[PDB]
């Protein structure tokens, strides 16, 4: 049930968006938090903000 | 019942229990089913993966006009190995083999009666 | 993956079907695992109805009667001893 949230939030392709801001910019970042239902969600936050 | 994770069907939804993903190409789903059987049959062998289970889901052009000309030969031969077996399995038992319970369970009373007729010529024979 | 790696060292003796075909990555197997389970069930009705008319006839009949012609002739050879105790003494005096 922890590879449930890696498939709900599409972490399979947004892990390559935190890697491209990790070598060109300095930092990579992400926020993990629970939406309006009971399920948890992981958004990637951009470097520009 | 109620929606528990906001899933109004609880039988087949996208997130939980489908997980769409790509795979290499085939022609039909029977041929993709054929590839991960002969790979698995090769390790075990021809003992438990027989015909009609590896010829049927193959990628052979004319097989319906070939699977019925081989199924018939394992049916007109099974009528030989039954009509030749039902006149052995009724003659090797319940006849010529239940009668060993009629000449060896029955001579049991002969050797027993010659004991009771041996109880006589000692006592209450001459007095 | 960590079963067929482990089954390869031992072999096809203790890792059978329904334990390596069931948890596979095969498309249609529910419509194939039930057409092979039925053949090991209509054949087991042959090897039981042909076995329950051997295992009741090779024992408790035609084999318990060797305790009725070999435990019972035990009293014949014994009684011919007691009727051999007679023609020596208390036979002619």
């Amino acid at each position: 049930a922890l590879r449930y949230v890696k498939d709900y939030s599409e972490w399979s392709d947004e892990r390559s968006r935190a890697a491209l801001n990790y070598f060109v910019e300095g930092t990579c970042a992400a926020i993990v938090g629970v939406d309006e239902n009971g399920r948890p969600e992981i958004e990637p936050i951009r470097f520009e903000e | 019942a109620e929606p528990i994770l906001g899933y109004e069907n609880a039988l087949a939804e996208l997130d939980v229990d489908i997980n769409i993903d790509a795979v290499p190409d085939t022609a039909n789903l029977a041929q993709e089913q054929f590839l991960q059987l002969t790979e698995l049959a090769r390790l075990y062998g021809p003992q438990e993966v027989p015909f009609d289970d590896l010829l049927e889901l193959s990628s052979m052009p004319e097989k319906t006009k070939l699977i019925a000309k081989r199924r018939e030969r394992s049916e007109q031969m099974a009528q030989v190995q039954a009509q030749q077996g039902q006149m052995q399995e009724q003659i090797a038992m319940q006849g010529a083999m239940a009668e060993i319970e009629n000449t060896q369970a029955d001579t049991a009373y002969l050797a027993a009666r010659a004991q009771n007729e041996m109880l006589k010529p000692q006592i209450e024979a001459f007095k």
